């Protein structure tokens, strides 16, 4: 049994979207696009942060 | 800093539950279906689906 | 010291004597003391915080404490992607390996 | 949502109160009879 | 002085870590930790009761 | 993590571990490790000993 994640909040902007995303343990945040090329991108994250995407 | 609050939940074996509307401060309810207790005495009701 | 298989005595040696002692006066260590799950033979199986070193000790007949270190640097891996606290309520059913209790390999 | 003011009230003794913290439940599974739910991050215990 | 508690039994509850990796019902597992004091002190909600007989 | 625990009258110890983040919230500007006997004076919040509430 692995542990989950709490489901973060976010909102949208016009073609854009803000995640505030809240950690309590060091956890891996990782995104990528369905396209031709993945422009994979990843992060550590281990506070309560926002991103932008 | 709040205080989130759930009591014990309910249980309704050989039947189907449902909520009450009620003007809550953050009211959250939901009923489950298919779920299977375990307890000192392994299911707490007789029949599982 | 006349093959036995008892879950309270464990041999060691001294002078030419096979002789016994407590599976209570054993210890191990590496931050805290570990817990202990697999007794048996030459083997012990524990599972164990976050390791700098490991100290194993058991006490005498004669009382005296013999323990002693082992320089190894401990680190259980993560499982999945999260660097996390314990087993929770929430899990997610995740391959691993484990050791098994069978004494008889 | 996640901000010291997800709770409000008017006064120490104001038993009206304001809430945006989304406590969302989850699914409980076979002999876990708990209540599983989307944790609402507080404001203080970070914004301090 | 301190006559409350003369309706309480305890709470046996499904821990999820009784020591040996997997879980069980323990006579001790908490239930809630508050810790709101800014002085360190952990505040635990425990099922079993102490003192009275 | 927290462990609690205690040894029956069967004489089996149980004990109860749960993840709980503790992390002391720092006070005042020195984030020092206990208090030693050349102190100032800040306002702070405890739990007193009592036992009526």
């Amino acid at each position: 049994r692995v542990p989950k994640a709490r489901n973060p909040t976010v909102t949208y902007g016009k073609n854009q979207v803000t995640m505030l995303l809240y950690p309590d343990h060091p956890t891996l945040l990782s995104y990528r696009n369905m396209g031709q090329e993945p422009n994979y991108h990843e992060e550590w994250v281990t506070h309560k942060k926002e991103v932008t995407l | 800093e709040y205080k989130t609050v759930i009591p014990s939940p309910y249980v309704k074996c050989c039947g189907t539950a449902e909520c009450k509307d009620k003007s809550l401060p953050d009211y959250s309810c939901k009923v489950f279906t298919g779920v299977y207790p375990f307890m000192w005495g392994g299911a707490y009701c007789f029949c599982d689906a | 010291t006349d093959d036995s298989h008892d879950w309270t005595k464990l041999r060691y040696m001294d002078s030419h004597t096979p002789a016994d002692a407590e599976r209570a006066g054993l210890l191990v260590r590496t931050s805290a003391p570990c817990t202990i799950t697999g007794t048996m033979g030459h083997f012990i199986l524990a599972r164990c915080p976050k390791g700098e070193t490991l100290t194993v000790g058991f006490t005498d007949s004669r009382k005296i404490s013999h323990t002693c270190t082992h320089p190894f640097h401990h680190e259980p891996p993560v499982i999945g992607r999260e660097r996390f606290h314990s087993r929770p309520q929430h899990g997610k059913e995740l391959p691993c390996s484990t050791y098994v209790q069978s004494t008889a390999a | 949502p996640g901000q010291f003011g997800d709770i409000q009230s008017r006064t120490p003794e104001s038993k009206d109160v304001y809430a945006n913290t989304q406590l969302v439940l989850q699914r409980p599974a076979a002999g876990t009879v708990h209540v599983p739910y989307s944790q609402a991050p507080s404001g203080f215990k970070y914004w301090l | 002085n301190f006559n409350v508690y003369k309706a309480t039994r305890p709470y046996l509850a499904h821990c999820p870590d009784c020591g040996e990796g997997h879980s069980c019902h323990s006579p001790i597992a908490l239930e809630r930790i508050r810790n709101e004091a800014t002085d360190g002190t952990l505040k635990i909600q425990v099922s079993l009761q102490i003192g009275i007989k």
